[PDB]
């Protein structure tokens, strides 16, 4: 009954302590006491995130126009929450929200991104321009340490060479490798002559036959 | 492919999907009956598999738009598809010596695994599942 | 009730009043096969094929009465299937089966030869397992 | 077995469907007791199993037991001693420290040999589906990919792989169930996802297990769990193999029209959260076996100057398919392909992980030194020992009751005899 | 009960050449034999010997029409080569529950060529690596086994 | 065919065959329990091997002290801790002469590093024994508590920032008559909790001030608590041990014999180079022998006094203040007091009772009530026991705390190279617990004479070689720290493998950490290409399971998987999608050091690139290498209790329970109808009751009279 609750609230307000605690403590603070009352901290981070992801809104969310841009629901799937949070002092978002941003989120401008993270792009470019060699097993440089995981082992050695802005002999640098592959395809097959000539006649360096380049 | 050719249920999607595998010399069982499969696995494991009934990441078909998806690339097969091809949906080109005769009948029982299909005898009808929600009823044939 | 429950109840009704059926069997009349208890049993046999089951059961029971001696377990197993009218072959002979499928398929099947998940009688100790439950026949 | 399209479903639903398919076993209410443990009570275990199956077959989403009576009284959870203040114990004269139950001493167990033999066989189903990797360019990547291809092809269908997957999956589920439910009983089916050659995939159920409560928040605290696993082997054949199991007989399956019995091995056990983590990490046996095989291949290639993978697996024109001495047949040595050696290595690693206790690790650590000395003897390096009996005592200090340790000692003795008799040539 | 009683009940005191099958089950035997079956038998197709305590195979009429034989729950452990000299026309063999030590016990079946199915359940020989493959290459004539050669059919 | 795995050894060298026997380099869970019994046994054994030394009573801590140094030489092969000072000094002299200008340079570098270091360095460590509460706490918390106690005791070393003032304040705090500090005390609970009675009992901590006499603090600082480390040391010792270990590391780095701090293939290079060097200078026609020696009771025999002597000899030409700073650590260790842990447990089966006897009351009951082994152990430990549940322990080293100095001492033992000018020369390697010894002579008899001389020499220095775990063989095949070397080939006994699960930071961070862990495992522990690729596969599987980010073209179903599938359908550059978005993984050996964003940039959809790398996205907000995008989100990290004083005084007033009871009914009748967001609970109640009255009147549950009465009461509330 509304009247019963009303009278009980008035009787409680008669006392000063109850009135004070009700006036000061917020609904948000009400949850906190229950937590430590029946909850505590855990360990094992690998499993901790496993549990957290399965929850509804484990991901923190920033406050701004972009945060409100994404919807509350999507095809019967919740994304974020309206009410403010205590810890983050802001909204909380579900994991799916991130995927939504990757699917239908606003398209920003990424111009000049390579400049900011230029070191990683330089590493990738050096790796791409590699010229791998042979691999030799047991007997019985700044640019070399970075790849050491793929160069030297306990009982094996990988012959690897670096690269970096070696452009100019493009066409040549192409034909050779292509030609090499042809031989690699022909030597294994019986009677390599006809197969080799067939593959050489039917190869094009992106505009022209290999014969013209050679 | 021989069963499809004999009784006209020629389906372009199944033909394209299962043509490349026909090279290697046939290897039949001691009974003289061809093996049965649900999906054909290729080298590299995992994704590298072609589904014989529904579709695989390496091969998929959309009859509503008649679009063929190969390794994530989409193409249109207009002009290579017959009007009656859609009606003979899938059930006549998924097993050797089996053809469609009816629909899902819970009374006959649940879906039968390839193990029971291979040991079945001619003139006996069984139930199979193409994909989720599209069961079918088939019958063994001597031919 | 479920199909397993129906099979269990039908076989129990057969077992309890064994004397009546075993006496009527010697006379050799269709009145014993047209019992009310099997009507519900008729619900758990495929309609398209129940008649073949009934004809085969009738033929095997006639052969049992004619050219051999008492065999309680097989009589028990094959009695309930004869309620439905038979459908003889075109020539006039009865259809032959060895696995009587039941509603639900899979495990819901009776074995004519020895036994199955629902029916299995071991003579070495003379014990009849029906729907995962053992009776004695001594 | 219960063939499925391939969708992922909660363990409770999978167990419910599997029991529905084999309805006869689910509806079994009269147990035909076959064997009993020395202390366990058959009635309590059977009633607990009945409660577990009832919970599995119900409709509520939760897998929580509601008939806590038999669960509480069956695992001996009410028989724990009550802690009193230290002052009373000091004053009391009847409270005295108890002697340590040192492990007993046991002879060779014949079932470990059968375990090793069977777990190394190739079955008709595989349970490994690993993700993909980027394209290989460098020669080292090609060599690694070839080694991986050969390894997986050899041990894809090995029964050891399926057992390992069941073990890791069950331990993962046990650990997950301890997330929020600690003061409550939880029913967990021992399920597995398997794939066969034809491509159709099955969802196997190997039994159930009810996990009790662990009021204490410690991670190294035992939480009693009782497991009921199905089996097709009559325990009476090897009475000494199951002195700790309580076994019933639920029903009979039919595979080729032939009736084969089904027993339900019920056993109480105690393990802690760290043991759950160890079981979860038990998937490292794959990497361990792969590293061992790669070390063998690396040694073979180091004899030469070029990789020896394909040659030692399939054989080239110059070389021949390498063969390894596998075991004994009627007391005579038997050879086998490198695939059999890989399977035996994987089975040995899996058994080492499963049967692991302080005795096993100590025995391995000391057998390391003994094996190294034997190797030095083989290579005519003239080894010298200062206190041999010290090493022997250190090794024998660990051979008390572990089945794996005892069988390893037996095999070591056999192999040492073979080496002795073969070194005189 | 004795083998003689079973013989009398099955034959019903008639000529020996009147039944093509026998059921010798739950019958006590003298020192583990199969007495009560005289050599005069000429026609026989099916056999059944379970819980007879048979320890060896040394007494059996010579036959040329038997196609199936069933032995189970016995402690027999010895060479079966004598079957070739007694009846080399077996097609179904059942040794489920028997006591066989090693692979050598099943060797003498090579000389028999008509055998197509062999059963060996919970046998000490069954718990070995590649026992399935080893037996298969040891008995090429075999077309079936415990049930999973390539498929599942019923006898 | 009965398999016999050991038969593999017939066809494969044992060094390769037993490769990676133990997948774990850490500790198993089933190891013999390290409780009070184990520590009692450790102290018993430490005092047993040194019982022939000088026994006296410390005049500071009033505890029994045993000094075996310069004691009688052993007459038996049993372990001995009697290390003559003269032999150690001579060995150090030989090392210094062989390596001129080494000790001086190392000491100078160590003192310079100490001068430039900061107190924060102490926070990089494992669990530390906090004395204020007498428990095991994280390094940062222990340092903070010690700093707070020092501030309360007029000690402000941390304020200056340097480590030297901090250690000066530590040694000064060791002189205060009375030490005051903060401590945590738990008190029971009476606040409501809904299980079946709205009442529960728990423990709440509060901060209190406690003072301790001088002797009590002295004993507490030297205490070593126990949690294959056997014990941990507090903060009063950490700085000095850090400085001494830095000195020892500086010395070792230039010692060719030292096997540390080598890590990776450098270990293999050192092993092969040592073997080749020894074989090269072998006498023409002589014999070279190799011993894979092991040391028993290594840390139960080394004496802190010998370490003090080594530190004094090394820093013979150095500023006096630095000499004292280096010496402060050995003297602290020479007075270490061990803590026996929790205690024992005694039970009565007849009455079904059990109880826990804590360490102070270890001897409070007749010894006849303990089992045989505990009875004997307590009988032997009685002399070295204190009334405060602690055991005096002068000798020993309780596992690794001076590992670098131990390696230096071992190198000194190996540097003698000859005794009596006989026809043998020895050398080898040693890393803080294990040594490989190579001896060149004419015949094996002289080699074994040299090995015996080395054994006696190391006995004189207190190093006890393990006769029960050592063997000798012709050089070319041996072992060194779980690394078998055999005629060029090298294998590992135990290799750490990646553990199940993701690192536990976030999608991109977890992927980067996993890949860098695989790369480091390849570089250091020597993981082969196939093993590394399989580890990549397993990590990808675990990552996908944890983040529910299966392939976009897969047939799995999930809350996130629908959006993933839609994105996969809408995307053209399907090779450029990240794994976290159901894309295809492209990681392999050649690209284990490149972030996946950088790898796939060239293949990403420009619209997908913009969405993923949006400069202002709401997820990122405000080691390993990755890219800051929308996949670098942060999880809510906010728990525990704040506003402790206000909450504690509110809960201690009285009427909190009534407020909770009134709140519960209304705000649990519905799952969530709370206007949360800092709203005062009274305001939320007022709004809830207003809405409830409105609904009751609208549906007719209340008449107009009750309606108006309710609105008047609510009018008094102030929110209407």
């Amino acid at each position: 009954m509304t009247l019963a609750k009303i009278e009980l609230l008035k009787q409680l307000l008669r006392d000063n302590e109850a009135k004070t605690v009700l006036k000061q403590t917020t609904v948000d603070q009400y949850n906190i006491i229950r937590k430590f009352n029946t909850s505590r901290i855990e360990k094992n981070p690998s499993l901790r995130m496993k549990w957290a992801m399965c929850s509804n809104f484990p991901l923190a969310l920033t406050k701004g126009d972009m945060a409100n841009r994404i919807p509350l629901e999507y095809k019967g799937i919740q994304l974020k929450t309206n009410a403010e949070d205590i810890g983050t002092k802001g909204q909380m978002c579900s994991i799916a929200a991130v995927t939504w941003w990757n699917t239908y989120g606003p398209i920003g401008d990424t111009e000049g991104f390579e400049r900011v993270y230029e070191s990683f792009f330089l590493r990738k470019m050096r790796l791409d321009n590699a010229t791998w060699g042979r691999i030799t097993f047991g007997p019985v440089s700044a640019e070399f340490i970075e790849m050491l995981h793929c160069l030297q082992g306990e009982n094996w050695r990988q012959i690897y060479h670096p690269g970096g802005n070696k452009l100019t002999e493009s066409r040549s640098q192409s034909m050779i490798v292509a030609c090499r592959k042809i031989i690699r395809r022909s030597i294994v097959a019986s009677n390599p002559l006809e197969l080799a000539v067939e593959i050489a006649n039917k190869t094009v360096i992106d505009t022209e036959p290999l014969k013209s380049c050679l | 492919l021989k069963q499809m050719r004999d009784q006209e249920v020629m389906k372009t999607d199944q033909f394209i999907k299962l043509l490349p595998f026909c090279f290697s010399p046939p290897k039949l069982r001691s009974n003289g009956e061809p093996y049965q499969f649900l999906k054909l696995v290729l080298k590299g494991g995992g994704e590298n598999f072609i589904e014989v009934r529904k579709g695989s990441p390496l091969f998929s078909y959309n009859p509503q738009t008649e679009v063929l998806t190969i390794c994530g690339r989409m193409m249109s097969l207009k002009g290579k598809i017959e009007d009656e091809e859609r009606n003979r949906s899938m059930g006549n080109a998924v097993l050797a010596g089996f053809l469609v005769s009816g629909k899902y009948d819970p009374d006959l029982g649940d879906f039968k695994t390839i193990e029971e299909l291979e040991k079945l005898k001619p003139g006996e009808k069984a139930n199979i599942l193409l994909y989720q929600g599209k069961p079918v009823k088939v019958v063994k044939r001597k031919r | 009730g479920t199909t397993k429950e129906l099979v269990q109840n039908t076989y129990q009704w057969v077992l309890k009043n064994l004397v009546t059926l075993k006496a009527q069997f010697l006379l050799g009349k269709e009145d014993m096969f047209q019992w009310d208890a099997f009507e519900a049993f008729e619900s758990i046999i495929p309609q398209k094929m129940a008649g073949q089951y009934s004809g085969f059961a009738r033929a095997v029971l006639k052969q049992m009465r004619d050219q051999e001696v008492m065999k309680t377990d097989q009589f028990i197993k094959l009695l309930p299937f004869c309620f439905s009218p038979p459908k003889l072959r075109s020539n006039g002979e009865p259809y032959q089966f060895l696995k009587l499928v039941l509603k639900g398929g899979g495990e819901n099947f009776i074995e004519v030869r020895k036994g199955s998940p629902l029916f299995s009688y071991n003579p070495q100790t003379e014990v009849l397992t029906i729907c995962g439950r053992m009776m004695s026949l001594k | 077995a219960n063939m499925t399209e391939g969708k992922s479903k909660k363990p409770k639903t999978l167990a419910k469907e599997c029991l529905e398919k084999y309805s006869t076993l689910r509806d079994q209410t009269d147990p035909i007791l076959i064997m009993k443990s020395e202390k366990a009570n058959e009635n309590f275990l059977w009633k607990l199993w009945r409660d577990c199956v009832n919970t599995i077959s119900n409709e509520e989403m939760s897998n929580e037991l509601q008939k806590t009576n038999y669960a509480k009284w069956a695992t001996g959870d009410g028989l724990t001693y009550q802690k009193i203040m230290k002052e009373v114990a000091i004053d009391d004269e009847t409270m005295c420290q108890e002697e340590p139950k040192i492990p007993n001493k046991c002879r060779v167990a014949a079932w470990v040999q059968t375990e090793m033999n069977l777990l190394s066989t190739l079955t008709s189903k595989r349970a490994l589906d690993l993700p993909e990797i980027g394209p290989d360019v460098a020669p080292v990547e090609h060599v690694g990919s070839e080694r991986r291809k050969y390894f997986v092809n050899e041990i894809n269908y090995c029964k050891a792989s399926t057992v390992m997957m069941k073990y890791v999956l069950f331990h993962t589920s046990l650990l997950n169930e301890s997330n929020a439910s600690m003061g409550k009983y939880k029913v967990i089916p021992i399920t597995n996802r398997v794939v066969n050659e034809k491509g159709e995939s099955f969802d196997m159920l190997y039994g159930l297990a009810v996990k009790g409560q662990s009021h204490l928040r410690g991670d190294t605290d035992v939480v009693t769990v009782v497991t009921f696993e199905f089996s097709s082997t009559d325990p009476r054949v090897d009475s000494g193999k199951w002195p700790k199991y309580t076994v019933f007989r639920i029903g009979s399956l039919f595979v080729s029209g032939r009736e084969k019995s089904v027993y339900l091995y019920c056993r109480v056990n105690g393990t802690n959260k760290i043991q759950m983590k160890w079981g979860m990490e038990a998937r490292r046996c794959l990497l361990q076996s792969m590293q061992q095989m790669e070390a063998i291949v690396e040694q073979e290639s180091s004899i030469q100057g070029y990789d020896m993978t394909k040659a030692c697996f399939k054989g080239d024109r110059v070389n021949s398919p390498k063969t390894f001495s596998i075991g004994t047949q009627e007391g005579k040595l038997v050879k086998g392909s490198f695939g059999k050696a890989l399977r035996v290595i994987f089975t040995k690693c899996l058994m080492h992980y499963v049967f692991g206790n302080a005795q096993l690790e100590g025995f391995s650590a000391e057998s390391r030194r003994l094996l190294l000395l034997i190797q030095a003897l083989k290579d005519r390096k003239g080894p010298w020992v200062f206190d041999l009996e010290g090493m022997y005592s250190g090794i024998e200090e660990c051979i008390s009751n572990n089945p794996w340790v005892i069988q390893s000692a037996y095999w070591f003795n056999e192999w040492l005899g073979f080496e002795k008799e073969g070194s005189k040539v | 009960m004795e083998m003689g009683r079973r013989i009398h009940l099955e034959l019903r005191n008639r000529t020996p050449s009147d039944v093509k099958e026998l059921v010798l089950d739950n019958s006590r035997s003298n020192e583990g034999k199969l007495e009560g079956l005289t050599d005069e038998f000429e026609e026989l197709e099916f056999l059944s010997t379970i819980n007879v305590g048979l320890t060896s195979i040394a007494n059996l009429p010579k036959l040329n029409k038997l196609k199936k034989l069933e032995l189970s729950d016995n402690r027999v452990s010895g060479g079966l080569e004598v079957l070739a000299e007694k009846c080399p026309n077996l097609t179904h063999l059942n040794l489920s529950g028997n006591k066989i030590k090693d692979l050598s016990t099943i060797e003498p079946l090579k000389k028999l060529e008509n055998l197509k199915s062999l059963d060996l359940f919970n046998c000490e020989v069954t718990n070995l690596n590649d026992y399935r493959e080893n037996v298969f290459k040891l008995l090429p004539q075999l077309t079936y086994l415990d049930g999973y050669d390539r498929d599942d059919k019923e006898a | 065919m009965n398999i016999n795995p050991y038969f593999l050894f017939i066809d494969v060298p044992i060094q390769a065959a037993i490769s990676t026997t133990f997948p774990y380099t850490g500790v198993p869970p089933y190891s013999h329990g390290t409780g009070t019994g184990y520590t009692i046994d450790t102290v018993i054994r430490t005092h047993e091997y040194s019982n022939k030394g000088k026994q006296y009573i410390s005049d500071v801590t009033g505890c029994t002290m045993v000094d075996p140094t310069n004691g009688p030489l052993p007459e038996d092969n049993e372990p001995s801790a009697y290390a003559q000072l003269d032999c150690v000094l001579e060995a150090l002299d030989r090392m210094d002469e062989e390596h001129p200008g080494l000790f001086q340079a190392a000491s100078q570098n160590a003192m310079e590093t100490l001068m430039v270091t900061t107190v924060d360095k102490l926070t990089q460590g494992r669990q530390t024994f906090d004395w204020t509460v007498c428990r095991n706490q994280p390094a940062a918390t222990a340092l903070n508590t010690t700093i707070t106690s020092f501030r309360l005791n007029d000690l402000n070393g941390a304020d200056k920032g340097g480590l030297i003032p901090f250690c000066q304040d530590i040694i000064d705090s060791l002189d205060r008559p009375e030490m005051t500090f903060f401590s945590v005390k738990n008190i029971k609970k009476k606040l409501p909790a809904k299980n079946r009675k709205g009442f529960l009992i728990k423990r709440i901590p509060m901060k209190v001030k406690d003072k301790i006499t001088k002797v009590e603090y002295i004993k507490r600082a030297l205490s070593l608590n126990t949690m294959r480390a056997i014990a941990t040391a507090g903060i009063q010792i950490r700085g000095f041990v850090l400085v001494v270990e830095n000195l020892a590391k500086n010395i070792c780095e230039n010692l060719e014999q030292s096997g540390l701090p080598v890590g990776g293939n450098e270990k293999k290079a050192k092993l092969s180079n040592a073997v080749a060097k020894m074989l090269s200078n072998c006498p023409p026609g002589g014999i070279s022998m190799t011993v894979t020696g092991d040391n028993t009771k290594w840390n139960e025999c080394l004496n802190p006094r010998i370490f003090l002597a080594m530190t004094e000899r090394i820093t013979r030409d150095s500023p006096i203040w630095f000499r004292d700073f280096c010496s402060i650590a050995p003297v602290l260790f020479s007075n270490k007091i061990a803590r026996l842990g929790k205690g024992f447990m005694i039970t009565s089966k007849t009455k079904r009772l059990k109880a826990q006897i804590p360490c102070p009351d270890l001897f409070s009951i007749p010894l006849e009530r303990y089992n045989e082994e505990t009875r004997a152990k307590l009988k032997k430990l009685k002399p070295f026991f204190n009334e405060e549940g602690t055991a005096s322990l002068s000798p020993g080293m309780m596992m690794g705390m001076f590992n670098m100095l131990s390696t230096v001492l071992g190198v000194a033992a190996l540097g003698i190279k000859n005794i009596g000018n006989k026809e043998y020369l020895w050398d080898g390697l040693q890393s803080s617990d294990d040594f490989a010894l190579f001896v060149n002579a004419k015949d094996e008899e002289t080699c074994m004479e040299g090995i015996n001389d080395f054994y006696r020499t190391c006995k004189l220095l207190g190093i006890n070689m393990s006769k029960k775990k050592s063997y000798c063989n012709e050089t070319g095949m041996f072992e060194f720290t779980s690394m078998f070397y055999r005629d060029g080939f090298v294998s590992n006994f135990a290799m750490e493998l990646p553990s199940f699960g993701v690192a536990g930071v976030n999608e991109s961070a977890d992927m980067a950490i996993g890949m860098t862990i695989i790369k480091n495992n390849m570089i250091n522990n020597g993981m082969g290409p196939a093993t590394a690729q399989t580890a990549i596969q397993l990590f990808i599987a675990d990552y996908r399971y944890t983040y529910k980010c299966h392939r976009g073209d897969s047939k799995v179903e999930g809350k996130r998987m629908k959006i993933i599938k839609e994105l996969w359908e809408n995307t053209k550059g399907r090779d450029g999608l990240l794994v976290a978005d159901g894309g295809p993984n492209i990681y392999n050996l050649r690209n284990l050091h490149i972030p996946e964003i950088v790898l796939k940039y060239n293949l990403m959809d420009p619209e997908y690139k913009g969405r993923l790398l949006h400069p202002q996205n709401p997820f990122v907000g405000h080691d390993y290498d990755a890219v800051s995008g929308t996949h670098s989100w942060r999880t809510k990290r906010n728990r525990s209790i704040l506003n402790t004083d206000q909450r504690n005084m509110i809960l201690e007033e009285q009427c909190y329970a009534k407020c909770c009871n009134l709140f519960e009914a209304c705000f649990n009748s519905a799952s969530y109808r709370k206007p949360v967001g800092q709203h005062s609970m009274l305001e939320a109640m007022a709004h809830r009751l207003r809405m409830d009255a409105r609904l009751d009147y609208e549906s007719g549950r209340m008449s107009k009279d009750d309606f108006e009465k309710a609105m008047a009461h609510l009018g008094e509330i102030g929110y209407i």
